[PDB]
């Protein structure tokens, strides 16, 4: 596996384990509801699947970023990469905490 | 020895808190004898 | 006593403050002799 | 003026440190500031007691003791029953305060342990971080483990329990380990060794932490990174963790009976083939070596966390409790904020370079993952983990950007990067304020309605001067250390939960019509009944909504082979309270309890009189007559109703 | 922080320290030099010197320069 | 048929041994052959008194263990794994270790 497949398998698991698959597994929630309204511990499947590609998209968009400042690299092609970086990263974290203002109203 | 002979005590007379506290000065010094011992054994050595 | 509104002010205060250091730090160790 | 790199250094170590735990111990004490200072949520009640014991009566008096005021029919062993370490920690540091003339009462000192133990958390955090790599990161993981939710939401000030100073053991044991495998020394593993065995004593989780330790020394084997300081460690750590556990009374020969330390045992043995079959392979030449070439299951509470579906499906006592289901991710960021958006890349740096104690913290990382997906009372040994990954994480960006800089010895990248970084870590704080001042600091004795009604209180101290020196009240489990804390008389059942038959035994009695309740009542030797109702103050948590609950409990084993809970429904299967109601519910004792005279009382404006807030229903039996209880006290909103059981009929009739 | 309770002495590791505390006292010698250097040569040499005191302040720099140089060639 | 090697195995052992580790394998061999001896007889009589049947056994697997990583320290083969684990330091973490076991085995037994 040479350290690399493993942690491929990691962050898959990760994804999909802060998906709340245990608790669609455990208590089966209609696919899309009608994001609870009062309720914090609720997952709708959907959701979930959205949120927790959030996480993983954040912390690729770090990763991405990280190795962009490799040296010598092209500067055609590190500009590109060092945009997609900033992109994922800022766009996860405003949307996630967005979507838990939504989820849970009176947030700070 | 005087360690090793209390720890034998502990078992037929003492309860825990005494023969904790008798093993805390035995061993207090016997470790400063045994730092002694062991510089001089090293010195020796070398 | 002391009022809510005030432990939480202290808390945010320091808090920012701590950080704020520790980011301070970061500098200070890449740039050591 | 100027310093030196040294002082400047270690000037700035220090202050960051001092701040982080000041903050840790500042934050923690929100409930304090607000209601008065008393021991909540009704579970810590019985480690109070416990410690009060303990500072009061000694130590041998108090390892063997027995209680003779819970679980009246049997009889329960507090000394040997469970885990002393708090309790200890609790009686030493009283101790110690009252030596030197400082004294504090045993309450204020049990309110307050847990903060102090969540501020020393702070500074084992940072050295544990410190081995992993640059200082800078320590200093980062402390920083941010000082204000995460989880830990804060489950120890506060005013908490007692012992998941608080848990923790720390835990850290320290860790910490302990890590300092063993890169030294590979006999006295690190004796400290870990001791280290580990204050683990054991202090939480339930030492089977947890027994089975990390083996099964990355077996990660390692596999990657072929063993040599002889994991080998030194390891066996070390064993033997003598093996034996210092055994010692805890309540253990007894778990360790090597049981199921759960059979992993360690089987590495041990694995271990021990494993160096001798690499010392012979050296002292033989290639072409002769390759010519030689009654136990107990699993308990339970912890097989339902690898399997979750037992507990739900079969046993009706474990699942029975709030916490003990699934998390979802909307609760995972409500925990942690900017926590998850950091623990990919801490992954990642271990990943990148990995060393001999890396493994074993990637290793705890995923399995505690696992598990808090499994469970949400097992959130909390996910907080730990994540903060120093993502203390690594933040801190390897930081001193990848730091060094860019044109000052520091396109080039602006870096410092936009800079500032981003901080704006996520002032919002992490941010976040984590005010998830620690509006939800996680509430109690459970009072109702915060600015208007408080502590009807509970009242309740109990009724109970504790206007009964018999011998009276004996039964109540559900969850009320059980409650009562003897504050009403301070005998009780039948407890929130241990070790005798399912006497649960089932008085749920049967809570459950059925007058004349068979009243016949348990009297074989049991009940003299008062303490039921919550909270249906003019409109508490969702009501006795009322346990009912369900009981029903199940006690038609379970053996004897409520008559009680059919598929009987208290509605034809259709609706639980209703008013006149559709099934007529055996209707009748039931819990029925006729906490709804006497409560047919003729106004609780709202344009609603019916007879009107239930929680249910939002019209009672079904408006009228009706107690033939075996008489109301010996009712609170001012009437959400604790206590009945003083009838004796038999004195001409001798019969008195259904 | 006086006790040392060690066995095996490294020599290696003392020299460094040795080394140290050297240079500590070496640099606070030099930066106090060139101070009082600076000092005497901004206080006596305004308008009027007379080559006294500038005298006195070359006598006292070249005695300190000749015991930095003792202690240079002590720590070679 | 597997006698050869023995008879190599056991003579090469001699003569890449110092007086040392001969003495600590000697010490070692009598740990286990007490050690032996009490399993049998526990495997002969059964166990009534478990505790004691422990405490006095895990003292004998304990003593062993803290022979052989004393014995691994000493030897200089292996001193690229330790650097300032020197033998009187190992001595003294052995001391350490030992006093720690006993005093728990004791606290142990009946
Ligand atoms: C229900 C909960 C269950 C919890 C399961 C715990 C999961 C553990 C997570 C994985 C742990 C990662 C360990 C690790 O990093 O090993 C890697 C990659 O090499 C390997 O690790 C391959 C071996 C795979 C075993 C992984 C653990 C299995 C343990 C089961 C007992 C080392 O790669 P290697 O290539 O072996 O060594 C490095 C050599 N290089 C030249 C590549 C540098
Ligand atoms: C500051 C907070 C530190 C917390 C440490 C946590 C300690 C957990 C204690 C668990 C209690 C286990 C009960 C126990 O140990 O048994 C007690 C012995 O009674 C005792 O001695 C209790 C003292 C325990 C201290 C041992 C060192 C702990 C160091 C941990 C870091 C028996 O005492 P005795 O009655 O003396 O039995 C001896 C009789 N013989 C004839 C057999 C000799
Ligand atoms: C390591 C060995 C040494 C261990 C040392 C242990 C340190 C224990 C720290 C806890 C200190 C307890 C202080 C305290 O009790 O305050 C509380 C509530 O009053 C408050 O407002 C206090 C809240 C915040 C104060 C925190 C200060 C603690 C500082 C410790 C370093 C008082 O509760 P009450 O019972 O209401 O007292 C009022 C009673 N009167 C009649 C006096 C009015
Ligand atoms: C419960 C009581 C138990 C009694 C234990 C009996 C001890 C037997 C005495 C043997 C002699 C011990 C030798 C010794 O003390 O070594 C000590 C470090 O010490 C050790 O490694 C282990 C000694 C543990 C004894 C603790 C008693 C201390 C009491 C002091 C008041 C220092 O080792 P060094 O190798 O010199 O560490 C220096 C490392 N530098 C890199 C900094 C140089
Ligand atoms: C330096 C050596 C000196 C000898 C020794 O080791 C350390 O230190 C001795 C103690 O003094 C012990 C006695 C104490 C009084 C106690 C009275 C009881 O009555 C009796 O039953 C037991 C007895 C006599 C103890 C027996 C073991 C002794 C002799 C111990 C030895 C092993
Ligand atoms: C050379 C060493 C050998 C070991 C030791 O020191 C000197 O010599 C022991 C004595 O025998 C002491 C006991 C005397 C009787 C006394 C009876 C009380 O009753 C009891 O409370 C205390 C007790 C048993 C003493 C305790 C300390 C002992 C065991 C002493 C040891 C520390
Ligand atoms: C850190 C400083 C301060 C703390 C201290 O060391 C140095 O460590 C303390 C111990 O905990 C000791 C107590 C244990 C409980 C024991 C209960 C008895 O009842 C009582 O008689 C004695 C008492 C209180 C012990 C007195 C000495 C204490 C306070 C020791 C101090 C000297
Ligand atoms: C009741 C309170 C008591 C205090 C505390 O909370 C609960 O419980 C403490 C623990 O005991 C922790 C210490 C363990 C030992 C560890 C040794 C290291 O020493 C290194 O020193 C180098 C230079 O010589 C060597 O080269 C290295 O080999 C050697 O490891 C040191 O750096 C960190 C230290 C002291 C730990 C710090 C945090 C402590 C004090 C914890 C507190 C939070
Ligand atoms: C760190 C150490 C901790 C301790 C240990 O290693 C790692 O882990 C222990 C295991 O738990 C082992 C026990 C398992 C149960 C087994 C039952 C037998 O019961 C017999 O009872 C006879 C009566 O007549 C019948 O005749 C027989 O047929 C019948 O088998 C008993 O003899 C041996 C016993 C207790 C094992 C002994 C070795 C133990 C303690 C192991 C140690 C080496
Ligand atoms: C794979 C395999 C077969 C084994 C290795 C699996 C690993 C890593 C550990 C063993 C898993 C296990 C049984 C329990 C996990 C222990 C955890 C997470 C928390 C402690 C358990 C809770 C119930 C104690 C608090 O409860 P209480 O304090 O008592 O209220
Ligand atoms: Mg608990």
């Amino acid at each position: 596996p040479s350290a690399m497949t493993v942690y491929a398998l990691v962050v898959v698991s990760y994804f999909l384990i802060t998906g709340g698959i245990i608790y669609d597994v455990i208590v089966e929630p209609p696919s899309v509801g009608s994001f609870l309204a009062y309720r914090v511990n609720g997952q709708y499947i959907m959701e979930g699947l959205a949120s927790s590609f959030l996480f993983t998209m954040g912390g690729l968009g770090f990763i991405i970023l990280d190795r962009s400042n490799a040296p010598n690299i092209p500067k055609l092609n590190r500009f590109l990469l060092l945009f997609i970086g900033f992109v994922c990263v800022l766009l996860s974290f405003f949307m996630a905490r967005v979507f838990m203002r939504m989820k849970l109203p009176g947030y700070l | 020895a005087a360690m090793l002979g209390l720890m034998y005590v502990y078992w037929t007379q003492l309860n825990m808190f005494q023969t904790l506290k008798y093993l805390a000065i035995l061993g207090s010094v016997t470790f400063l004898a045994g730092n002694r011992m062991l510089a001089q054994q090293a010195v020796k050595r070398t | 006593m002391i009022t809510d509104v005030q432990l939480a002010i202290f808390a945010n205060m320091l808090g920012v403050s701590l950080f704020l250091l520790v980011v301070l730090y970061h500098y200070v160790a890449v740039n050591n002799p | 003026l100027r310093l030196s790199y040294e002082k400047q250094d270690t000037l700035l170590k220090l202050l960051i440190l001092s701040m982080a735990a000041v903050l840790s111990f500042s934050t923690r004490l929100f409930a304090v500031l607000r209601f008065e200072s008393v021991i909540h949520e009704f579970d810590p009640y019985f480690n109070y007691r416990t410690t009060r014991f303990l500072a009061e009566e000694g130590f041998y008096k108090f390892h063997n003791w027995f209680d003779d005021r819970a679980w009246y029919p049997l009889g329960r062993i507090i000394g040997g029953t469970i885990y002393p370490g708090l309790m200890i920690t609790s009686a030493a540091i009283y101790h110690v305060l009252h030596f030197f003339h400082i004294t504090i009462d045993i309450r204020n000192v049990c309110v307050f342990l847990a903060p102090l133990f969540s501020s020393f958390t702070t500074i084992v955090t940072y050295h544990l971080t410190k081995e992993l790599k640059d200082a800078g990161a320590g200093l980062l993981a402390a920083a941010m483990i000082a204000v995460v939710p989880g830990y804060i939401s489950r120890s506060v000030a005013g908490s007692y329990d012992n998941e608080g100073i848990a923790i720390f053991c835990m850290l320290l044991t860790y910490y302990m380990w890590i300092k063993a495998v890169k030294t590979g020394s006999i006295c690190w593993a004796a400290k870990c060794a001791l280290a580990y065995f204050y683990m054991v004593s202090s939480w339930g989780g030492y089977v947890f932490l027994i089975n990390l330790i083996p099964l990355h020394v077996l990660v390692l084997m596999l990657t072929g990174r063993f040599s002889h300081r994991i080998y030194v460690a390891y066996c070390t750590v064993y033997c003598l963790g093996t034996i210092l556990s055994m010692q805890i009374s309540f253990v007894g020969f778990q360790p090597v009976l049981s199921s759960e330390h059979m992993a360690a045992f089987g590495v041990f043995g694995l271990c021990q083939i494993h160096a001798f079959v690499d010392y012979l392979r050296s002292k033989l030449n290639p072409q002769q070596f390759e010519v030689l070439f009654k136990i107990s299951p699993w308990t339970g509470r912890f097989y339902s966390l690898l399997d979750p579906s037992y507990a739900k499906n079969n046993i009706p006592i474990i699942a029975s409790v709030s916490e003990h289901q699934p998390t979802t991710w909307s609760s995972y960021y409500f925990d942690l904020q900017l926590l998850v958006f950091m623990f990919p890349v801490g992954l990642y740096y271990c990943f990148s370079n990995l060393s001999d104690a890396r493994i074993f913290i990637i290793m705890y990382g995923v399995t505690s993952m696992y598990f808090s997906a499994v469970m949400v009372r097992l959130m909390l040994v996910l907080a730990p983990v994540m903060c120093i990954l993502s203390g690594i994480g933040v801190s390897q960006v930081l001193s990848t950007y730091m060094k860019n800089l044109d000052i520091s010895r396109k080039n602006e990248v870096a410092s936009g990067m800079i500032l981003v970084m901080a704006f996520f870590l002032i919002t992490y704080t941010f976040h984590s304020t005010w998830v620690t001042s509006e939800a996680y600091s509430s109690p459970s004795i009072v109702l915060s309605a600015r208007i408080i009604f502590d009807d509970f209180r009242e309740a109990y101290y009724w109970l504790r001067h206007n009964t018999p020196e011998d009276a004996k009240v039964m109540s559900w489990w969850d009320y059980g250390y409650q009562i003897t804390a504050m009403a301070n008389r005998t009780i039948l059942v407890d929130n241990n939960t070790w005798n399912n038959t006497h649960i089932s035994r008085v749920g049967q009695a809570m459950a059925s019509t007058e004349e068979k309740a009243y016949e348990i009542m009297r074989e049991l030797d009940v003299s008062y009944v303490l039921v919550i109702f909270g249906g003019l103050t409109g508490y969702s948590s009501d006795d009322i909504n346990k009912f369900l609950w009981m029903v199940r409990i006690g038609g379970s084993t053996d004897t409520g082979k008559h009680i059919k809970e598929n009987d208290y429904y509605t034809p259709t299967g609706e639980f209703r309270v008013d006149r559709e109601g099934s007529p055996v519910l209707l009748n039931c004792l819990m029925y006729k309890m906490c709804y006497y005279r409560f047919g003729q009382v106004y609780t709202e404006a344009k609603r019916p009189p007879g009107f239930d807030r929680v249910r939002n229903a019209e009672i079904g039996n408006k009228d009706f007559e107690l033939d075996v209880l008489e109301e010996a006290y009712t609170t001012e909103h009437w959400l604790v109703r206590i009945y003083k059981v009838k004796d038999l009929d004195n001409r001798g009739l019969s008195r259904t | 922080v006086r006790l040392d309770f060690s066995i095996t002495k490294d020599p290696a590791a003392e020299a460094r320290m040795k080394v140290a505390c050297i240079t500590e006292q070496v640099l606070t010698l030099v930066n106090k030099r060139i101070g009082l250097y600076r000092h005497f040569d901004e206080t006596v040499n305004r308008y009027k010197q007379s080559r006294d005191i500038s005298t006195l302040n070359s006598g006292k720099k070249s005695l300190e320069t000749e015991h930095k140089a003792l202690t240079s060639e002590i720590a070679l | 048929s597997v006698v050869s090697v023995i008879s190599r195995f056991l003579e090469e052992y001699l003569s890449s041994t110092p007086q040392r580790l001969k003495l600590l394998d000697a010490y070692l061999l009598y740990i286990l052959l007490t050690g032996a001896l009490q399993f049998g007889y526990c495997l002969l009589v059964g166990t009534f008194p478990f505790n004691s049947f422990l405490s006095g056994f895990i003292s004998c697997v304990g003593s062993f263990i803290l022979a052989v990583c004393l014995r691994i320290q000493i030897n200089p083969q292996n001193k690229a794994d330790f650097q300032g684990i020197s033998p009187e330091r190992a001595f003294a973490d052995f001391l350490f270790a030992s006093t720690i076991l006993h005093l728990v085995v004791m606290n142990f037994v009946g």
